[PDB]
């Protein structure tokens, strides 16, 4: 697994270690698991999928953003 | 009567022809022997679609009001300006000649591949069963008669203007020092040069003569070689498609004079 | 005369070389189109009317060659 | 070959023809063409009434 | 079909027309079109001058 | 006798050359299509509808060759 | 005999050529399909069902080709 | 026998391989146009008159053969 | 006689024209399956399945020309 | 004659080969030309400048070829 | 006899057409391998693990054209 | 008679091919070059020198076949 | 006598078919590596590494064929 | 006797498949040349020597095509 960071400009709104992620980047949707190679990106509005070690899901939504 | 398809889409290709020694018709079966006989048919559409095109345009010019356009009028200085805009974009210098030519060129040129458009017996039906003519094919850019004539006259235009510019120092300095800008290559240079300046014309001719002449090959192949009452399902395809290439070939005609004029002047 | 096949063999010849022309051409051509489409889905129409303007010109040669194939079939031979 | 019947054959797909040119050649000239007149009218009364 | 000696006549005629184009038809109309283009643009000198 | 040997090569280059131009063609516009189905797995059925346009005018031109490959085949044989 | 051993050759042609269209016109459509893997292994089995789909679609002609490369081959002799 | 067949088989070189080259630059060409289109789906008209401008130059060379073909085709044949 | 050589010719073809299309068929797929890999590099086994579940569609009009020209040139 | 008739499978060879190769190397340069034009539309008429210059050196060994393949056929037949 | 002719023929053929389709093949993955590689030199040797796996597969058919190309020009002599 | 035939076909081959090989080279080339030079104007003239440069090295080994084209219908003969 | 002939003929095409392959296969590779480096100064002596590493392997079947040509042309004629 | 002839068709198309090769693999490594050049273009001199040093990797097979081809040109024929 790996440590994912979801922060605002104004506050913080995730931290801690997860499996996966499923983001729907500027240039189509993407999904990250570990070890994947450096990579940036813009993202879109709406949802974002966190599955949290142990496999526990929860969802977030996010009005835009860099990956 | 006694044809087999199998050689009546041969005789659609035979050309009415003169000869200036003879000054009468040479008929299909032998055709006679010399540089002198001009394609009859072709002269004579081929000015029958200018002249129209002139009358047409010269009739507005006379009237052309600075109010509300006719909704005739309207179309006219449509295209007026349509290709006012593509000489306006492409070509920098002074010379007043370039638009009128083009102007010329785009609305010849589609008229006579507009030509073909029409059934391809129903002419020479009317030269044949009425008329009592031998023989008659209807579509001037059919020819390589038609198409290198042009071509060339765009040649002598491109003397005109390379000269006219940049001088026969320059003109020659280009065609010698270019592309390799070694006084140790010109001899090359000057062959590439050469056969470059003239691939323009001959392009030119032969991409229009060599599109109109298969459009109307499959427009004989589809009335002869098929049962008549199944052809209309070919017929159509092959219509629709061709308004495309008699639009594109004469607009590329055009563009391509234009860019290699603007090319000799600049 | 054996002369009958040589033209049946050439035919052949030039439709397969004809085939591949625009089946190649028409392929990257429409490919680039789907790209398109999957970036502006809502463009669609615009560019669906946009690719056959060309698409009717890279099939100019190939519709060229399909006559002449027909052409030296059955009106030769 | 029936060369009259292929006369024929010509006539239904050029009669063909002329139905798709009517219904999709024709009106997008006939629409452009109206557009046309459209902006230079507008063209020219506005500003003659920036002339008032 | 083969060369022929058609192409000098299609050349006589090819620059016979462009001359009837070029002097009465080209500059006859595009006179008209920028002139329509004068009165247009100038009725905004109102709004330029006048409203100054 | 050749009359009746030949025009198996004939066919045999008419057929290939046509399966390699469809193939080709039809791969490369499959494979952008695989990929903006992966960028967007939402228009998966709208961009599969103009693969299914464009697909058929890749394939025009090879029907048209093994049709004539058929009748060489068969009629001429 | 005159007759047969020409047909060999081709029958190598039809089968050969075949060979090289469904072998690249399939090579570069999974070349895709790995691509859009990569990124969004979560629909791995989705585009899967998608490239059998296109698939068969590119190789359809290849297996007309090699259908004839047999009955030329083994069948006509 | 010599004086007729060969020539045929000449055109069909000519015009098969016009057909090739026609076809695939056309294409390759359109795809940027349809590309950047996309790209920038206020530009259309720009674009596509510079693809018009350059277009003719790649037909430039193969119609010269094509031309030809029609020559041998006709002009001898 | 003229056959044998002939037949031999034959089957060269196949073979040559079948190491091609497999060849560059594998190739065009390999090298996107690296890629594929050096951006995932922790899933290398799911892709690697993947990547042979294809391979082995691309090998079969290829081996079918292996087989016949096998055939061909040894069973006459 | 066949001393003279085989010729035009030599011109027909010549020139249809370097049709192709122009016209695909065209293609591919008017190609980036385009997407060039499409991320500096302000900067077209510069490209479009270089673009013509350096098309020049691609029809160097295609016209002579065109040359040679001319002169072949009216020349030496 | 003439049997030596055809079968030297035959073995260039069988063993040219396999050099190029193992020349290419091999570096078109190993452009792929070093692009991954200049990207994250870190795993390099993961990277050439897997080349290899892969590269063992790309010289399957052509090694197998060059043994029954070796076996016709030595034993078939 | 037909032996200086033979030659007049194998100068077509050999200029054709060059023809082939020398347009697509620079074609891609000059693709680069353009898509470069677009990207950073302020460089065209260092990038058209580099690109004279290499250049260059494409056209020798095109060129050495061509001059043999002539030698051999205008030399040997 | 004619055996002559078609050893070279035989060798010829042989190492034609080798240089098309050695140098597409080794161009493809050398492009992805300058790739590299303009992007990674700082790797490229462990970039001219690996490049060699897999080098080594595109010539293997080419080297062959290089060989088996000589064979022919010179141990054989 | 006729010898000669064949000879010379052998090094033609020998000597054009050189070309080919050749020209287009310097084509593609130059072109990634370039656009590294235009990434980092105060790297040029580096840039250039790794260039050269793989251009000599690239011709060194299709200049031994060349040694061949014209030998047979001119110490056979």
């Amino acid at each position: 697994t790996y440590h994912l960071d979801v922060v605002s400009a104004e506050q913080q709104m995730f931290s801690g270690l997860v499996e996966k992620i499923q983001v729907t980047g500027s240039e189509g949707e993407l999904g990250i698991y570990p070890g994947h190679a450096p990579l940036l990106t813009a993202i879109k509005p709406g949802m974002i999928r966190i599955v949290k070690q142990h496999g526990h899901e929860e969802f977030i939504y996010l009005s835009g953003g860099i990956l | 009567e006694n044809m087999t398809p199998q050689d009546y889409i041969g005789h659609h290709l035979n050309n009415l022809q003169l000869d200036l020694r003879t000054f009468s018709l040479v008929d299909p079966q032998n055709p006679p022997a010399t540089f002198w006989t001009i394609n009859i048919d072709s002269m004579f559409f081929s000015v029958v679609l200018g002249l129209l095109f002139l009358v047409l345009f010269r009739s507005v010019a006379k009237k052309a009001t600075s109010g509300v356009p006719g909704k005739f009028q309207t179309a006219i200085e449509l295209v007026i300006g349509f290709v006012n805009g593509s000489v306006k974009d492409m070509y920098h210098g002074k010379s007043k000649l370039i638009a009128p030519l083009a102007l010329t060129i785009f609305v010849w040129v589609f008229l006579m591949n507009l030509m073909d458009l029409l059934p391809i017996d129903l002419l020479p039906y009317i030269a044949e069963h009425v008329l009592g003519l031998p023989a008659l094919r209807v579509v001037p850019s059919a020819d390589v008669n038609v198409t290198l004539s042009m071509a060339l006259g765009v040649f002598i235009l491109i003397l005109f203007y390379s000269i006219k510019m940049k001088g026969i120092g320059g003109f020659t300095k280009e065609l010698t020092l270019q592309p390799f800008n070694h006084w140790a290559f010109i001899p090359v240079n000057l062959i590439l040069e050469g056969v470059s300046l003239l691939s323009k014309p001959v392009s030119l001719g032969l991409r229009l003569f060599g599109n109109m002449y298969a459009g109307e090959l499959i427009f004989i192949l589809i009335a002869g070689l098929l049962p008549w009452w199944s052809q209309w399902i070919l017929n159509v395809p092959w219509a629709i498609f061709h308004i495309l290439i008699i639009t594109l070939q004469a607009f590329i005609f055009m563009v391509l004079t234009i860019v290699y004029l603007s090319m000799a002047s600049e | 005369n054996l002369n009958m096949d040589l033209l049946y063999m050439a035919a052949a010849v030039m439709m397969g070389l004809a085939a591949i022309g625009a089946a190649i051409g028409i392929g990257i051509l429409g490919g680039k189109f789907l790209e398109g489409a999957a970036r502006q889905p809502d463009l669609i129409p615009l560019l669906r009317t946009q690719f056959f303007i060309v698409m009717g010109l890279v099939d100019a040669i190939p519709m060229i060659a399909v006559g002449l194939g027909l052409y030296v079939m059955f009106a030769v031979a | 070959m029936n060369l009259n019947a292929t006369i024929l054959g010509q006539a239904i797909a050029f009669v063909l023809f002329v139905l798709f040119a009517m219904k999709y050649v024709w009106p997008p000239l006939m629409a452009a063409i109206e557009k046309r007149q459209k902006e230079i009218a507008d063209g020219l009364a506005s500003a003659e009434r920036a002339h008032k």
